[PDB]
């Protein structure tokens, strides 16, 4: 349950991004989309939820 | 000295010299380049930060023990793609600079993310500059940019990359796929998630 | 690799369906393939221009056949000399033929 | 020329692009032209 | 080309008479030794 | 001796190649819609005021150099033949002095267009492409400020000009969909589940290969982009919770607008900054990057430098010429006593060599050419060949002696 | 596995990732229906075989996790050919009779 | 020829080359290629009528 | 959409053809050359040569 918990929150997932590569026509803005980040500290560590 | 002797020595220099001529078609230069080995892996639809962190960093801890080697320059795209160019020293083998940089990859291969390494990872020598560019266009039942990328790939592309000393090929569009675009609302309606 | 990057490309253009032509946006080719005729051209007209300053200074074809047919030779058999031993065999060496010429 | 090939490495040998072939020209000159030159300026002149 | 041929008039003109040569057997062998 | 210093260094001269190419570049975050309205532009250019001249353009969207990007964009130009384009203002030279103007005349974003260097790369001549690197283990943030404050202070110096831009840089804003941990595992969704949602249905997946009339091809799923092109569409998506029922995404989602690199750098392990810049129109090289050199050891802690490009590395006509000559100078005064002996002739030939590059620095100092190899090898050729008539005079005057 | 399922699985997957092998002749191929595949890349008379080998085997490297799980644990391996055998040494049982 | 006379299958026999293999001496090795992407069928009856 | 190539066999690029007449002859251009060594003149380059 320790191993299982820090995979699901401690992980780098891709996601895709706001008006993608087939685009609908007359898209403004392209910007990439972060989601989940890998966790930094000890303090972040502790965090981790049951 | 007799002349019918000195008359054959330079009969001797023209055929030595006219067979050396044989080396055609002669390219132009004398190469300059430090030789340039790439490396390149593509996290689908991941951001810069986490394609550095999570591909791009493990990469370049893991590249000790090459012999030779000036530098390593790295990218780390928005679009999930990354080049690690070891730039090695002006005349070394250019076919063994090859494979000990793959084989430091073959150490970090199961570290990255069972995303990018379906997508392909690949090593290669590189120019960084295009010796010669073949358009494909259609002048008749005219195709589609969709329809001839895939057909200059499925028909063309994989006969060259392999054929006469090519380092890479940049294919200019992309071979067909079967996409299937689903809808959220359709999805919704019948409980269903894309997984 | 461009004498066969056409190869290649040559043996499948008679599957191809209507409409596939090839272009030629982006050839390197035709350049060097001008890197020689240029040379050769300076090359051969240093040829005539010397044959010409030999009739001038010492007059009559039976003496200025000398110093025309002792060019080629040398000129061809370091054509030869660029394989030997562990060195060369190149282009601009083509050329640095003329500056030698 | 010769004492210019030890040039070195990313202006590659580019002075080296010919140290040599001047003086695989000209050594081979020196030589053409003493063993073939004399042996024609027998055969045909005056 | 006009690296030579400007280097060759004057490896002409002033080497077939001027200040090195000539000067070159007798300013650069003897007026000494 | 004033006529080989006032004479400017160059490489390998610019070359007409019958084929060049132009660049374009847009801002933060534009999309294919926006690039392709300027490579229509330039693509127009080429066609409609420059027939004469340019034979096809080969504009590619998407794909430019430095990296791919839906922001990038280049067009590769042939030209028509070589005799059909007779003026200087007809070859390469001048219709990218014109490509160059008429783009930066008028445009949103930015249109370069350039000459190939007829070569790979590895240097121009008098430019560098300097290397900031991260080396304490500072943030990205602070990296960036500190690559500010290099470019700040070196544009303080166009009294000794330089030229100095970095690469890719952008940093554009990107939006982070936070999802609630705990929210998530109360109201009972999988936190592999919404990932995947996240992951597939935005960015795209590879499931597995399909065959195609004898072929294999890859499966992608993506989902239509009609729900994707707005931060809005996020709420439209909808997971399966366990008790059999949906739960969409803003009631486990945060959804904020942040900052972030959409090209970060590393130069040997540690995160670095390309910067490319310029020598000047007096100064050359040398002191181009010894200025550079402590305009970055006047920068915060942490923070070093390298060089790549360019900086050689152990190259240039400097370091190359006084090991060039010299030792063309201790074999020439020697092998001159071959058949000569005393210390005579040897100052008989050795001190015709002026005589040869006088004309040499006359004829390219008063015609517009420079020091570049090809001036090298054509004044070293001439000086034995000024040889073979001082060496056969005073042989023919030792002989007579 | 079938021929046919070896072709589309394996067989493709190999081919389309032998790109920039230096040198080559020609490839050819089997995919059987035991489930054997063979990949035999012709190099011209006096290249490197040692590096000949490598290469091709660095290209593979690109395609291995695009295998079946099922053939990845199966082995996989490249190497030096000659089509016919140096020898042959057969070890025959004459006492306590042992089995095929 | 005892194999080809009498056999319900195909058995041959022949002598070692010499080599390892390249080239009999007038013999060939024919190479028919599927090239517009046509079904395995059509190779086969394409394989038949040449 | 059917295709041929040459792979056994058919070379490529060797046999006596395209071997023999780049044999003898450029074994010709020679012999005639050395046989004038000590033997000057176009006179015993055919008391041996034939």
């Amino acid at each position: 349950d320790v191993i299982t918990a820090i995979k699901a929150q401690n992980a780098q997932v891709a996601a895709g991004q706001l008006g993608g590569t087939p685009p609908v026509k007359g898209q403004q803005l392209n910007a990439s989309i972060i989601a989940q980040t890998r966790l930094t500290s000890t303090e972040e560590f502790g965090k981790i939820l049951l | 000295d007799r002349p019918i002797f000195a008359w054959v020595i330079a009969i001797i220099i023209m055929l030595a010299g006219g067979l050396a001529i044989l080396k055609l078609p002669v390219a132009q230069y004398p190469t300059i380049a430090p030789p340039a080995v790439t490396i390149s892996a593509s996290y689908p639809g991941a951001d810069a930060k986490t394609v550095q962190d999570t591909v791009t960093q493990v990469i370049e801890q893991n590249m000790n023990g090459i012999d030779n080697l000036m530098y390593m320059s790295s990218n780390s795209d928005s679009t999930g793609t990354v080049q690690i160019t070891l730039t090695f020293e002006s005349g070394t083998d250019a076919d063994i600079a090859q494979v000990q940089v793959q084989n430091k990859l073959q150490l970090a291969m199961p570290l990255l993310p069972q995303e990018v390494q379906q997508q392909g990872v690949s090593v290669e020598k590189s120019s960084s500059s295009f010796l010669m560019v073949v358009g494909v266009i259609n002048t008749d039942g005219t195709m589609t940019q969709e329809d001839i990328s895939d057909y200059v790939a499925a028909n063309m592309k994989d006969a060259i990359s392999r054929t006469s000393g090519v380092g890479d090929v940049q294919l200019f569009g992309s071979q067909y796929a079967m996409r299937i675009w689903m809808n959220p609302n359709e999805l919704n309606k019948f409980q269903l998630t894309p997984v | 690799t461009a004498a066969a990057i056409r190869a290649e490309l040559a043996k499948m253009e008679p599957f191809f369906p209507s409409g596939l032509k090839i272009v030629y946006p982006y050839d390197t080719t035709p350049f060097v393939k001008i890197s020689i005729h240029e040379v050769v051209k300076t090359l051969v007209e240093a040829i005539i221009l010397v044959f010409l300053v030999m009739y001038l200074f010492l007059q009559n074809f039976r003496a200025t056949l000398i110093p025309t047919i002792a060019v080629p030779v040398v000129l061809l058999g370091t054509f030869a000399v660029l394989a030997a031993f562990g060195f060369s065999i190149n282009t601009l060496t083509m050329f640095g033929m003329v500056l030698a010429i | 020329f010769v004492p210019m090939a030890f040039f070195g490495g990313s202006t590659g040998a580019i002075y080296r692009q010919f140290s040599i072939t001047i003086v695989s020209a000209m050594a081979l000159s020196v030589l053409v032209a003493l063993i073939l030159t004399p042996a024609l300026c027998a055969t045909m002149l005056k | 080309g006009t690296g030579v041929m400007g280097g060759m008039v004057t490896a002409t003109v002033l080497a077939i008479f001027f200040v090195p040569v000539f000067f070159v057997v007798v300013r650069r062998r003897f007026s000494r030794k | 001796a004033y006529l080989f210093v006032r004479l400017p260094s160059s490489f390998l001269p610019d070359e007409d190649q019958g084929v060049f190419m132009t660049m374009v570049q847009l801002p933060a975050g534009a999309t294919q819609e926006r690039t392709q309205k300027v490579l229509n532009e330039v693509t127009h250019y080429y066609l409609t005021k420059e027939k004469n001249n340019v034979e096809s353009v080969f504009a590619v969207n998407g794909f430019g150099f430095a990296g791919r990007g839906q922001n990038t964009g280049i067009a590769f130009v042939s030209l028509k033949d070589w005799a059909d384009r007779p003026g200087e203002e007809n070859k390469v030279e001048a219709i990218t002095m014109r490509a160059t103007r008429a783009f930066s005349q008028i445009k949103d974003a930015m249109v370069f267009a350039f000459n190939l260097p007829a070569i790979v790369e590895l240097g121009t001549a008098t430019g560098f492409d300097f290397e900031l690197i991260d080396q304490a283990g500072l943030g990205h943030e602070k990296l960036t400020q500190a690559r500010n404050q290099l470019l700040a202070e070196a544009a303080k110096h166009p009294d000794m000009l330089t030229s100095v831009r970095p690469n890719g840089l952008e940093d554009t804003p990107q939006f982070k969909i936070d999802i609630d941990q705990e929210k998530a595992q109360a109201l009972g969704v999988s936190i592999n589940d919404i990932n995947t949602t996240l992951g597939a249905a935005w960015g795209g997946s590879y499931v597995n290969d399909f065959i195609d009339r004898g072929r294999v091809k890859k499966v992608y799923v993506m989902s239509e982009a009609k729900y994707r092109m707005l931060p809005d569409d996020i709420g439209d998506w909808y997971v399966r919770a366990a008790d059999g029922q949906m739960v969409p995404f803003s009631a486990f989602s945060s959804s904020r607008w942040e900052y972030g690199s959409p090209r970060l750098e590393r130069y040997n392990g540690l995160p670095s900054m390309e910067i490319l810049g310029q020598a000047a129109p007096g100064k050359s090289t040398g002191e181009a990057m010894e200025l550079m050199e402590q305009l970055a050891s006047k920068l915060p802690t942490g923070v070093g430098y390298d060089w790549t490009g360019m900086s050689y590395q152990e190259r240039l006509s400097g370091n190359q010429a006084p090991s060039l000559y010299a030792i063309s100078l201790i074999v020439v005064f020697l092998c001159l006593a071959a058949l000569y002996e005393s210390w005579s002739i040897p100052f008989s030939v050795m001190l015709v060599v002026p005589l040869g590059v006088i004309g040499a620095l006359l004829a390219a100092t008063f015609r517009g050419l420079t020091n570049d190899v090809y001036f090298q090898v054509g004044l070293l050729t001439t000086i034995g060949l000024s040889a073979k008539n001082a060496i056969l005079i005073v042989e023919f005057a030792k002989d007579l002696m």
